[PDB]
């Protein structure tokens, strides 16, 4: 199961 | 051969003034496709794209497409934030690549763990093997180090890879085993071909083979010999399976010198071929 | 920055005259994604082109598998044709039976 990137650039 | 493995490929190409950026996501266990999911679908959703993944239940499938469309929001907004950075034009498209995962060992824990990220198909930022520390390609890449460092992003994909990332790959080698875990032996054989004068080509054929991961070699008088030996890409025959090829030039009238070598995991013992006449 | 696609142009099967076959036009390791990919029969386009989904690898580089159906004949040729932004020119690479 994917994931979230959730953190921002 | 190796340690198994989950990957998701995922990547975002901005489409300026032609709609929302094209999202897509493939996910791989011991390199083998099992689910997608493309943006430009008429339904976007994950699909399973292996018949093992076809066990899972419709909620499986709801709660992975909603992710899906956060993470569409999350490339659309890091594809802006990279246009500002970069200084560049917003007419212009552009790509944005992240690729993320765990390798595992037999004990069935975490051997190794990735999270990379490209732009426009060069390295922006990526996780050190540490799983603590980032290696940034440029100073772009050197502010968003800072602000992840700060914000603890190594730990929220720590825990992801050491958790959820090797359970899910358990429960996915559980399922698909039959069909993960075979072996197509490669049928190998030797062509001739004029070249030059007094030269031959010989080209060693390794054909029908699962998985991938295979060597070919050639040998003068039993020993190694890779120098000039020309080496294509190993390719998919379409039906599940690949094929490759190896060659070399020898003089005219010296073939019975020359083998080939064919290391594959679906082989009892290697193979040694030779140019055989007429 | 650009990356030239790699193409090999081959057979799923052994080709024999007269039997029907699945000619591939592999393209690999070429950036930006957006690609335009024909398959040819004696310097015609074949209308029956199926086109697999595209990835990328490791190396970040994109890829793309791109089959028809044929029947191998003695007279006819057949080649792919790929047209893509770090070439001036489209390159265009013909079957060889032996490759």
């Amino acid at each position: 199961s994917p994931s979230y990137a959730y953190h921002q650039f | 051969a190796g340690p198994h493995s989950m990957r998701y490929f995922e990547t975002a190409v901005s489409r300026p003034g032609l709609g929302e950026p094209r999202y897509i996501s493939v996910g791989y266990v011991d390199n083998k496709e099992f689910v997608r999911f493309d943006s430009d679908a008429e339904n976007p959703r994950y699909e399973p794209q292996a018949p093992w993944m076809e066990q899972e239940g419709p909620e499986y499938w709801e709660r992975i497409t909603q992710i899906a469309k956060g993470q569409e929001q999350w490339f659309r907004v890091n594809l802006r934030t990279l246009l500002g950075y970069y200084n560049q034009s917003a007419g212009g498209t552009h790509t944005l690549q992240w690729m993320y995962g765990c390798d595992v060992g037999s004990d069935g824990r975490l051997l190794r763990g990735y999270e990379q990220f490209a732009y426009d198909g060069c390295d922006y930022i990526a996780l050190n093997e540490d799983l603590k520390t980032w290696t940034a390609a440029d100073m772009a890449a050197q502010i968003t180090r800072r602000k992840w460092e700060q914000a603890g992003a190594a730990e929220y994909y720590r825990a992801y890879l050491e958790g959820e990332c090797v359970e899910w790959l358990h429960r996915y080698l559980k399922n698909g085993n039959a069909t993960l875990l075979r072996t197509d032996s490669p049928k190998a054989h030797v062509t001739h071909h004029p070249r030059s004068k007094g030269e031959v080509t010989l080209r060693c054929w390794a054909l029908g083979f699962y998985p991938a991961d295979i060597t070919l070699t050639w040998q003068l008088n039993g020993e190694e010999l890779t120098q000039d030996m020309e080496l294509v890409e190993t390719r998919p025959a379409g039906d599940g399976t690949f094929q490759k090829w190896a060659s070399v030039v020898v003089p005219l009238g010296k073939e019975q010198n020359y083998t080939c070598r064919v290391y594959h995991e679906g082989l009892p013992e290697p193979l040694t071929l030779r140019w055989e006449p007429p | 920055i650009q990356k030239t696609p790699q193409i090999q142009v081959y057979s799923r099967h052994p080709p024999e005259n007269g039997k029907p076959n699945i000619l591939n036009c592999y393209v690999t390791q070429f950036h930006p994604p957006h690609i335009e990919i024909q398959m040819l029969k004696n310097g015609k386009k074949i209308p029956k082109v199926e086109m697999s989904d595209m990835s990328f690898s490791k190396d970040w580089s994109f890829y793309i598998l791109a089959h028809t159906e044929f029947t191998p004949t003695e007279t006819d040729t057949y080649a792919c044709r790929v047209k893509h932004d770090s070439m001036a020119e489209p390159k265009t690479v013909y079957w060889d039976r032996d490759m």
